[PDB]
């Protein structure tokens, strides 16, 4: 999940579906630093 | 009504008739038992039905400062008895109605910062923890610690920039005598190197633990800005003012933060630092400590009508204690984090709520039955400590009726307080005089 | 009456509650009734013969309970209310909707003081209509004399006449035109609608007080008892959000009593007090014997 | 003996947008006190003389 | 904030609108003409043929009002502003573009 607030999650709007793209696009990039270290 | 009495039956039986514990009853002295700082604030109306006659009576309760004092060298039995108004507190104070809903602030809020889907940056984690229920908790853990005088501590993470602004709003609205030293310093040195240490270019302290001066106390000596040291004095000279109302010692708040004025004095501090270029520091931490700075300066409408209002619920239930109310640092600290102050400021707006009469009557009528159980339990064990040494009874120990008399007060327990604990408080219950209806029954 | 459908469905038009922030929104108007105009005519006529104290009731959050609140006491004399609930009806009409009219500060009021508020604000208000209904309203009361061998409370030659409700619209009709000079728009402009829901109804509430005190009037003729005044103990609470059901229900049509009823309140009264008096006479008549006869 | 109610609600009745429901006895009898101090037309004046 | 000035502390209930009130704190000239036509911006009442009607201004009427109002927008497009950060006044710069 994201744990962001569940007012957040559960919309279906246009500026709170892009909100929870953006922070998706955020981890699998802070993961993919992280990953590239270890090797 | 005569009577076949022996002489000293009969004087036994006078006095229970001459030394009777009722006062009459009107309707004058109904009213005058509501405090006065409520019978005398004008947003509450009270209303009475029936007259009552020339007969009624009333018993009335003592209610008398304490006479052992608590707070003196019993560090373990004040922790207990401040804890237990602590929670007494919380259930009173009032939740907040009509918030500015969560999902069109974070839609605001997303805007605003400016967050971008590729490069990872700090104003990601200006949205934490935000939210309807935490915002509900942080209003009523200040006014509830207040009330009680429970100390409190700050709990945050220092790669949050928004914890640290908003943290900001706490010093300068909280009195610094408050907090736990421990938390209280750590906090303020993460304002002082991230925030306006930078923002003019000097260097960042080098601050060893066991200073004689918080970081705020020894920052406005060294710094040469006008509007940003008028702040930084206010927040240093912060404390409660002990005054004698109405019998009871209560600690009121400053003549400022009460009016709202301080946020107007705190807005032209941080109105100055996103003015300020950033000299030594790259261009992505001027740019991503001035957006988290604008967020709250977007608020100063709802900021000021905010300290407006925990200055006014912690002034009328104030009134509806008896017991005095002394400070002194308690051993366990009930903690308060730091991202809940963030999701208080930024969600609050346009409704005022006030403490309802039902629940003022209501945490009136508790403060009263403890004081006057606790000061008619101290009048019961004077009055046997005192007999069994003014009749020399050299082989009794007073342990059995101390132990009686915590126990008899219902929010201790016995299995934690130790026998030193016991026998040391038998030795303020001697100096105490005999209550005169304990002792005319005994002489 | 006034049919009941028609009045609320106007009366919610003019005060726009949805708009504003209340929280009582579908509670304002719970009491309006034609069940309940009939009991404040009852509630208040009855109440007045039988020299009873009457309590007041109700919710200061409900502003348009407290304007039909300002008719009640012009009429009723103020010595029938109890005075903690006149004074706590006195304080809300000024403290919300008189003294922020004028831009006047809130009225500081200490409870154990002779002088109720609308004799305080009688002097410090700067207006000549406000400031000559609350003369009227402070010096009403049963003026006492005695009518063919019994005392009787009677009212004064001004409220008889109905002509005091002219007095009372044009100091609610200069209230309607004060600019409040702090309250919000929404909710200044809904408590100026308010006003004037009873400044328009002059015509029938004029004629409503001549027959207020003309049903009081003619059935304190058959009171064979004496009409003496104290305070009672126990209150008969009187709601003035059933006050509000009666100002703006009342129509063109009058009822006097009618002369087999008006026999027959008599005959009642005759038949207790001679009761009364016939058991005093045969109680002191045996107590007085056994005295004489030297029972032990 | 006679009351005005009755030819001021078939007044607006006439009109068209107007509705009798929502207008109560107030709002009918303050308006015949504007209708009597208006002249009458002169056509109807002098067929009543 | 075009300006830098600190935004207004308003309550409700105040007897003069906002646009009344900011015409007295700013000080330049062709964004302070705007606002007076603003504020005295009212119908005319005139009867015509026996019936009451309102006309509007004379500028109204012309299109001259607009030429006040785009000598107001493209002077406050120029205006930078150093108490906002640089992509809100980039932000502001291209809505009033479109128009």
């Amino acid at each position: 999940e994201i744990k962001i607030a569940d007012e957040v999650k559960k919309s279906n709007k246009e500026e709170s579906k892009q909100l929870l793209e953006v922070l998706k696009t955020k981890e699998e990039h802070q993961k993919e630093v992280q990953y590239e270290i270890l090797q | 009504y005569p009577s076949i009495l022996h002489p000293i039956d009969h004087a036994f039986n006078e006095y229970f008739l001459q030394h009777q514990l009722v006062e009459p009853l009107n309707n004058d002295i109904i009213f005058n038992y509501i405090p006065e700082r409520i019978r005398n604030d004008v947003n509450y109306i009270l209303n009475m039905d029936r007259n009552l006659p020339s007969t009624a009576r009333y018993i009335r309760p003592n209610l008398l400062q304490d006479r052992l004092n608590l707070h003196d060298n019993f560090e373990s039995l004040w922790d207990t008895i401040t804890t237990s108004n602590y929670i007494l507190a919380r259930s009173v104070v009032p939740d907040l109605k009509e918030l500015v809903s969560t999902e069109a602030q974070i839609q605001k809020m997303s805007q605003d910062l400016q967050l971008e889907a590729l490069t990872i940056q700090s104003e990601t984690q200006f949205l934490t923890g935000i939210n309807s229920q935490a915002a509900n908790d942080c209003f009523k853990t200040l006014i509830a610690a207040m009330l009680s005088q429970r100390t409190m501590s700050l709990d945050f993470v220092t790669t949050n920039y928004m914890s640290l602004i908003s943290g900001m709003w706490l010093l300068t609205v909280v009195p610094n005598d408050m907090f736990i030293r421990e938390s209280l310093v750590a906090c303020q040195l993460a304002i002082i190197n991230t925030i306006i240490y930078p923002a003019f270019g000097m260097q960042r302290m080098h601050y060893r633990n066991g200073d004689p001066q918080t970081p705020f106390q020894i920052a406005e000596q060294q710094i040469q800005n006008f509007q940003v040291a008028n702040w930084l004095h206010f927040v240093n000279n912060n404390q409660f003012r002990q005054v004698v109302i109405d019998g009871v010692l209560n600690q009121v708040l400053n003549d400022n933060i009460r009016n709202g004025h301080v946020v107007n004095q705190l807005m032209e501090a941080l109105m100055q630092l996103s003015r300020q270029q950033f000299p030594t520091m790259p261009v992505d931490y001027k740019r991503s400590i001035q957006r988290g700075i604008l967020l709250l300066s977007n608020r100063l409408g709802q900021l000021v009508d905010l300290t407006r209002l925990l200055a006014y619920n912690y002034e009328t239930l104030m009134a509806c204690i008896t017991m005095n109310m002394q400070h002194v640092q308690t051993l366990t600290t009930e903690k308060l984090q730091l991202t809940s102050v963030t999701s208080l400021c930024m969600l609050i707006g346009n409704a005022t709520v006030i403490p309802s009469p039902q629940t003022l009557f209501h945490y009136y009528n508790v403060n009263v039955n403890f004081h006057s159980n606790y000061n008619e339990r101290i009048n019961d064990a004077v009055a046997i400590i005192t007999a069994a040494n003014r009749l020399n009874l050299y082989q009794k120990k007073m342990k059995s009726i101390v132990e009686d008399f915590l126990k008899r007060l219902q929010i201790f327990d016995i299995s934690r307080v130790p026998d030193d604990q016991m026998y040391r408080l038998r030795d303020r219950l001697r100096l105490l005089p005999v209550e005169i209806r304990r002792l005319d029954i005994f002489n």
